């Protein structure tokens, strides 16, 4: 028993859309819509298969002008946004000088736009990163991976900062070194 | 091998 | 894209059988045979589409070449009503048409039994001018055109009285020239030896 | 084998070809209890405009499987090297032959993707009522929408290479290289159909195309 | 920013049971988060779900050929793209690496809580099981679930109870597809 | 019972003036077709169109132009950069369901070098001769259309007030009166055949009908004779015993 899921949205007015295949909860692949290009998840799916990504360019400006359509057709009713629960853990148990990687797992929210920072100590951090895009949920709403890899010490703390609009304020999950 | 995607269709106007 | 058709004219008698050809350097796809009485829009007889069809319609047997450069229309026991122009045209598997210029079948008619003459006719107005009508003839005589400006001399014509199971050639000549009279208006037609010329 | 580009063949393949696809011919509820050269069948009359007919084999027992049963044709129809039977036309075509009882409760619709340079087109469909189908008469059907919509045979088109594949649910699946014709001529062309291969029609999953571009 | 959002989602779902001997397609729109409409295969046509979708699910029905089209996908698309996909997704496998050590906080001294975290693991089923002294334990035992890291990994970590008594050896077992025989760790 | 049609059957113009042949059809065909035919050259297309609003040259397309505006309909302008637009015109129509094109029934188009050469037909009947009587029992009766010009001409029998065509033969070509001249006027004969007895009653009536394809009520006509107008020229016999 599995599940197979080609996920698509668009978002007005922020005007971006994204595409993606989903295998049981991981991504295969997305389309990277501004350099109109297949970016698989694992660098090993894209030597056994492919997807040539004009066919999600297609699907996306489709997508667009529904969107538009759809808009109209409820007298404008604009989203209600729901702020997302945050988790941060570790990509396994922490050994002091030995490289980990921690993830900011940002849930069930919606719009799919998130401001995202890695604070070491309280300074923010962008070397090293990486992310997903926005994976779909059952109740429509998103999920999202953020990826900080670093040394364990006890000379550090980090904070996963996650910013969005249904969010009153900026949400903080702390992580320390047990 | 590809992967076949299902088209995206345009709503009633 | 050239369709050539052969022979260009025909001229045969009923009960003969015939043969005309369309021919080109390029391959067809399809090919079609069409059938025009003068003045008129040509009609479909047939359309072959794959190369050594032989397609058979009453008297008429079509035939596309093996490598589909050719075709053939061949009449078996050709009757009077064949006479028209037969024109071929070929497609192509994408864009159109192409015809033929066409081969001008003419069947001549079985007369029964030929009366040759040479008729003087008056006209109906108190006018003092006249006609010749050479009659009667059979198929195997032909009238030749006027060798001279002012005698005109029509082609021959059947006509078919149909209630009378009766057919007859005829030619008219006619000229105001004083030179001018019956006995020597189809002098340059070969007439036949016993045509008759009243008094 | 890689695919074969169509500037290999003669137009006359190509024009062959063409013809080939694009007027098959199809008969339901006819029966032959003739033989002839062991593994031939002959329906006389029973071909197009009142033509003879003769449904070739690659094997006797598969001209003896079928003499005397009610069957159904779905085939490649030629003329030229077709061997006459009588001072008839003759009319011939290579296995294209199953059962007229054996038919399905409801149309089976099958689907084809189909891309070309690896670009998505649109998708294809096509129907039988058989509960066994000739690899034959799919194979036309195929090509035959490809030839509509592709121009997959005319000399000019930009399609240069081609490839059908008919993706089975049981293990056994089949291919289709769409210039690999096997001569210039109607009769070397369709033989390739003469083993009178069968698919059960619920076996059959879906068919994949891809077509190729000079580009 | 302060402008109001309004968002399109799309999902063309394919539901697998037996390998791929019973398929299901879910076709979806979904607009600010409400389905309006879908495709189900067990259906066969079109369905508005909410008031919105219901000039769609009628335009769509009457296409024959989108219809069938539809219909067909469960092959075309849903079959053909687990056949692509088989090698590196049903088929994947990653061994979890298994660790014992003490919890790092609990109540309330005198007592003990052990963790047993099997991480980077490929999929997600998985048998975690406690013993002391080669004798299982069932009671006092609490689990944080699979959790997924993105990157086609779980993890999950086992709690255990203990009120700790001399000589014992308590042991972690994981069963799991890419493991011939079971994974144990010992902690003393 | 849909078919192909053409407007006018005969078109007659002075050098210089663009002309439009018409083409309709109510077969519910999309693709429509013009062809020239010329003596010995078979048919050349002109200008084709696979649907409305659509069209596309064809082999020969120099000196003319059409448009597609509704289904039905086709319109062959002939223009005056046309160097030799004398010719017989034909429509076609075809779906994609057969091969067959469909023909219209023609229209014959005659350009003149000035309309001072028009004329239309004298008619004259001659009667049987009295050697043909008694010779074959027969009577021949033969009409002459003579110096017509544009040889664009329809001559009918008339027995007793109605139409025949038992017995009649009417040249399928007519003849040039001055050959030298490009603008020649033309002869034509036809023969009407009966019984000697049907000839010999008096009750019977004959007529030989011409109808002539000339100028327009909007041409020019300034010259001595009356204006060559389309118009039916006749001469009749009646039977006697003698
Ligand atoms: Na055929």
């Amino acid at each position: 028993e599995h599940v197979i899921i080609q996920a698509e949205f668009y978002l007005n007015p922020d005007q971006s859309g994204e595409f993606m295949f989903d295998f049981d909860g991981d991504e295969i692949f997305h389309v990277d819509m501004a350099k109109k290009e297949t970016v698989w998840r694992l660098e090993e799916f894209g030597r056994f298969a492919s997807f040539e990504a004009q066919g999600a360019l297609a699907n996306i400006a489709v997508d667009k002008a529904n969107l538009e359509i759809m808009t109209k057709r409820s007298n404008y009713t604009p989203i209600t946004n729901v702020p997302p629960e945050v988790t941060v853990l570790t990509n396994s148990p922490v050994e002091l000088r030995e490289p980990n990687v921690l993830i900011c797992f940002i849930d069930k929210f919606t719009p799919p736009v998130v401001n995202v920072t890695w604070l070491r100590n309280g300074k923010p951090v962008t070397t090293g990163v990486s992310e997903t895009v926005f994976l779909p949920r059952e109740d429509h709403l998103f999920r999202k991976f953020h990826y900080l890899p670093f040394l364990p010490s006890t000379e550090d703390v980090y904070d996963c900062r996650v910013e969005h609009w249904g969010l009153d304020e900026p949400l903080l999950k702390h992580w320390e070194f047990d | 091998p590809k992967y076949v995607k299902q088209n995206t269709l345009k709503l009633a106007t | 894209q050239l369709l050539e058709q052969s022979p260009q004219f025909l001229s045969i008698q009923e009960g003969e059988n015939l043969t005309v050809y369309c021919n080109s350097s390029s391959v067809f796809s399809s090919l079609q045979w069409y059938r025009q009485e003068p003045g008129e829009g040509p009609v479909l007889l047939v359309t072959v589409v794959t190369g050594g069809e032989v397609k058979k319609l009453k008297r008429l047997t079509f035939q596309f070449g093996d490598a589909r450069k050719d075709s053939s229309l061949h009449i078996t026991a050709a009757q009077p009503g064949d006479t028209g122009l037969y024109l071929c045209a070929g497609a192509g598997s994408q864009g159109n048409l192409i015809f033929g210029k066409g081969t001008k079948l003419s069947v001549k008619p079985n007369i029964q039994n030929p009366d040759p003459a040479v008729y003087q006719l008056r006209d109906s107005k108190s006018s003092d001018k006249s006609v010749c009508l050479f009659t009667d003839f059979d198929s195997q005589t032909n009238v030749s055109q006027s060798k001279d400006s002012d005698v005109y001399i029509t082609d021959k014509c059947v006509l078919d009285m149909r209630s009378m199971d009766f057919k007859s050639n005829s030619a008219v000549a006619w000229s105001n020239k004083s030179d001018f009279a019956c006995a020597n208006a189809f002098n340059n037609s070969i007439i036949p030896e016993d045509t008759f010329f009243p008094s | 084998e890689d695919l074969h580009d169509k500037s290999e063949l003669t137009d006359l393949a190509l024009a062959n070809a063409y013809g080939q696809y694009n007027h098959p011919f199809i008969k339901e509820n006819i029966k032959s209890d003739e033989i002839s050269g062991e593994k031939d069948l002959i329906f006389r009359n029973q071909g197009d405009s009142g033509n003879d007919l003769r449904v070739k084999f690659a094997t006797a027992d598969l001209a003896q499987k079928f003499k005397n049963k009610n069957v159904d044709i779905y085939g490649a129809s030629f003329y030229y090297k077709c061997e006459k039977i009588s001072e008839n036309i003759s009319e011939c075509l290579y296995g294209g032959t199953t059962l007229n009882s054996e038919k399905l409760a409801q149309e089976r619709v099958i689907g084809a993707n189909v891309w070309v340079d690896g670009i998505q087109k649109e998708t294809e469909l096509i129907r039988t009522n058989k509960k066994n189908v000739t690899l034959q008469e799919l194979d036309i059907k195929i090509r035959k929408i490809l030839s509509d919509k592709y121009k997959i045979y005319y000399k000019d088109s930009e399609i240069s290479k081609g490839l059908i594949e008919f993706d089975m649910k049981t293990p056994r699946d089949y291919s289709f290289d769409i210039y690999d014709l096997k001569g210039e001529n109607d009769y070397e062309i369709d033989k390739i159909y003469e083993d009178n291969k069968t698919l059960k029609s619920d076996d059959i999953s879906h068919i994949d195309v891809n077509l190729y571009t000079k580009k | 920013d302060t402008r109001p959002r309004f968002l399109w989602q799309l999902k063309f779902e394919c539901h697998f049971f037996n390998g791929t001997e019973r398929v299901r397609l879910l076709e979806r729109c979904i607009y600010n988060q409400e389905e309006s409409v879908r495709f189900d295969s067990d259906v066969g046509e079109y369905r508005a779900v909410t008031e919105l979708g219901r000039p769609d699910a009628e335009y769509w029905n009457s296409q024959k050929d989108l219809l069938e089209q539809r219909r067909a996908a469960v092959d075309t698309y849903c079959r053909h793209n687990y056949g692509v996909g088989e090698s590196f997704t049903v088929q994947r496998r990653v061994e979890p690496k298994v660790t014992v050590y003490p919890s790092k906080t609990q109540p309330l001294q005198h007592h003990n809580l052990l963790v047993c975290s099997v991480s980077g693991f490929y999929p997600g089923s998985i048998e975690v099981r406690w013993f002391r002294n080669g004798q299982e334990e069932k009671a006092g035992v609490v689990s944080t679930g699979l959790i997924q890291n993105g990157d086609w990994t779980f993890q999950t970590l086992v709690m255990l109870e203990t009120v700790p008594r001399s000589g014992e050896v308590y042991t972690c077992q994981v069963e799991h597809p890419s493991v011939t025989s079971p994974l144990t760790v010992e902690w003393r | 019972d849909g078919g192909i049609t053409q407007s006018p059957k005969y078109l007659f113009r002075k050098e210089g003036q663009n002309v439009t042949l018409s083409c309709e059809q109510n077969l519910n065909h999309d693709a429509m077709y013009w062809y020239r035919q010329d003596p010995g050259q078979g048919l050349r297309l002109i200008y084709y169109s696979q649907i409305v609003n659509d069209f596309q040259k064809g082999d020969i397309a120099e000196g003319y132009s059409v448009s597609r505006e509704k289904k039905e309909s086709f319109p062959l302008t002939v223009t005056s950069a046309q160097k030799n637009p004398t010719a017989f015109y034909l429509c076609a129509s075809s779906s994609r369901s057969s091969y067959e094109q469909y023909f219209g029934p023609g229209t014959r188009l005659t350009v003149t070098e000035d309309l001072k050469n028009v004329f239309p037909p004298e008619v004259a009947v001659f009667e049987p001769s009295e050697a043909e009587i008694s010779h074959t029992q027969k009577a021949t009766l033969v009409c002459l259309a003579t110096g017509f010009y544009p040889d664009h001409v329809e001559l009918s029998w008339w027995v007793n007030g109605k139409e025949v065509h038992s017995g009649v033969c009417t040249d399928p070509q007519p003849l040039k009166e001055q050959p030298a001249l490009n603008d020649s006027r033309y002869s034509l004969s036809s023969r009407l055949r009966v019984s000697a007895t049907f000839w010999q009653n008096p009750r019977n009536h004959f007529r030989c009908q011409v109808q002539f394809y000339g100028l327009s009520e909007n041409d020019e006509w300034t010259q001595d004779r009356a204006k060559p107008v389309t118009q039916i020229v006749s001469a009749e016999a009646w039977g006697r015993a003698d």
